[PDB]
């Protein structure tokens, strides 16, 4: 009996909850694609200087 | 300041890696110490014999040899990290001026250090003394891991602030 | 405010991408093993307690 | 007036940068203070032990060291901004005549 | 109302799954043994009465 | 009627997307639990009656 | 339960609405190209003085 | 009017959140009150004893403690919502002119 | 300036404090608006003198 209850206590501390973890993993995937598009588009900001005659 | 911080950033990424390797090695020492606890508990049967106790010791003896072997092997390229050269914390500079330093301390962890190397299980008193030393060994490693984790939690916040 | 020597917009954008990439990485290793406390990065007290419970 | 304003414009762009750096550093002090709150809440278990409480303190202790370290490091080239030298607000002139000044005050943190 | 930092729909969904999983678990152990009052979670007065009836 | 300061077409389009997103969210939580009256948003009299029926 | 509702309240204050933000980002891109063409063309206004015999 | 409404929109989204939290807490008070009804019905057996009735009361007693505990805890960041500070309805302005207000009243529970 | 436009003491603590503050700001915008219209009429007026004098 006591072995089962200690296993309960030990899992709440070191084990992951997939419901919590899966949401976070999908959460950051969107942020990565958002970050890549923003960075690529922000890199060509200085090309405005070429419009004003070199 | 701009170039000073950039070198300081790489200075702290190096400290993170050193703490990462030492922490990884201590995990394997913890698992083998747990197996020694089971053998000591298993070696307390009254149905065993003199020849049976010798076989159990021949197993405990080789597990203690690897705790020595990991301690003398864990290195960062060519610098041994668990043999006391980091007993008095070394210094990394994470700023662009004097005095902006971080100190990483790793105490020596091997079989003679952890008070193991002579563990018998023949007499009643022999097993009782052996059990206490193993329990004290796990506590010492546990405190060491917590100290290394705090530093790398500390170092992560410097990088974000410097960026 | 039209410069061609420094792009601070890029500097801020780079930092945000690094943070999102690091968070994605740490989530995969927790999922690939099944342990919240993989290293001592996480709960310092949790691993100490778990060691005695493991014993 | 034309040349006076032009120098005054650069005078205020400098003040913006100083306020920008100090604000950035205080954000990181806020995040570490939040982590100290969780450790204090976590340190209130009745299932802990005397050895367990020491490990939690060893973490809180190092976080407080960096709050000191950011405070003594944040600088504008070579002038420390969070160590009280801006306790009595410094003055920037944004006009072309006397009395057109802006005051920036940063208390020690 | 299009955010990428918090998913409250997920938060509510997670709680409902936890409740349904806990109810499934408690039903199996009652079926595997054959006793309604396994622990003191259940009728506090029932176990006290049953002890005297058992005597 | 060619302006570059206000896009009222976008303003109307944004509102419609918000309404469709909110309706999708509320349907998932009703399906994830199995109750029509989750909160007091819904039938105010229904929850009062259900409480006495629950008793 | 209370954790979810506080997350609702906290996101309405600090989080962006991409529908609002994307329109503004495209809104200013057009203004930039409009501003660059106007500035380049306004720079060659003084060349009229060369028509009246130097 | 355009900017006035935009601030007014956020003003009402705040009121929705306050009403959302208070409603959520009262649901849990309802479930524990239902369990007290069953114990009172269960406490009416003629086969019980004096010692049996005490054990049932020891359960009812702790359930009433949490109804107190939720009432004194439910808060919006740092403002307690169920301890009577919303007994006389507070005011939120949802328009851009004076008098366009909404009143939210939460009695102490 | 601030004393002229009846601003300089604006509190927002009590219910009455906010109601009084809102009215004074609205009256402030009206006063500036009328001033701008008066200045615009004069420079519309002055433009016609120059054309006539030329």
């Amino acid at each position: 009996n006591t072995q089962a209850n200690v296993a309960d206590a030990k899992s709440r501390i070191v084990d992951v909850d997939f419901a919590k973890e899966t949401s976070a993993m999908t959460k950051y995937q969107v942020l990565q694609q958002t970050g890549s598009a923003m960075l690529a588009q922000a890199n060509q900001l200085p090309q405005v200087a070429l419009s004003l005659l070199g | 300041q701009v170039r000073g911080l950039e070198v300081g950033m790489r200075n702290a990424n190096d400290a993170i890696s050193i703490a990462q390797i030492a922490e990884g090695a201590m995990q394997e020492q913890t698992n083998m110490l747990q197996r020694m606890r089971d053998l000591t508990i298993q070696s307390e049967n009254g149905a065993n014999s003199t020849a049976d106790l010798v076989s159990i010791k021949a197993e405990m003896d080789q597990l203690a040899t690897e705790i020595d072997s990991i301690g003398n092997s864990t290195a960062f390229g060519n610098t041994k990290l668990l043999t006391g050269t980091f007993s008095a914390g070394k210094v990394f500079q994470v700023g662009h001026q004097e005095g902006e330093d971080i100190k990483v301390t790793v105490k020596a962890s091997n079989k003679t250090s952890l008070s193991v190397g002579a563990l018998n299980n023949a007499t009643s008193a022999n097993r009782a003394s052996s059990l206490a030393k193993i329990d004290a060994a796990i506590k010492t490693i546990d405190s060491q891991r917590a100290d290394l984790g705090a530093v790398q939690n500390r170092l992560a916040h410097n990088i974000s602030n410097s960026a | 405010a039209i410069t061609v020597n420094t792009n601070v917009t890029s500097m801020k954008a780079q930092k945000n991408l690094n943070t999102s990439n690091s968070g994605l990485s740490t989530s995969m290793e927790r999922l690939s093993s099944g342990l919240r406390i993989n290293s001592a990065k996480d709960d310092a007290a949790g691993l100490a307690i778990s060691n005695r419970l493991n014993s």
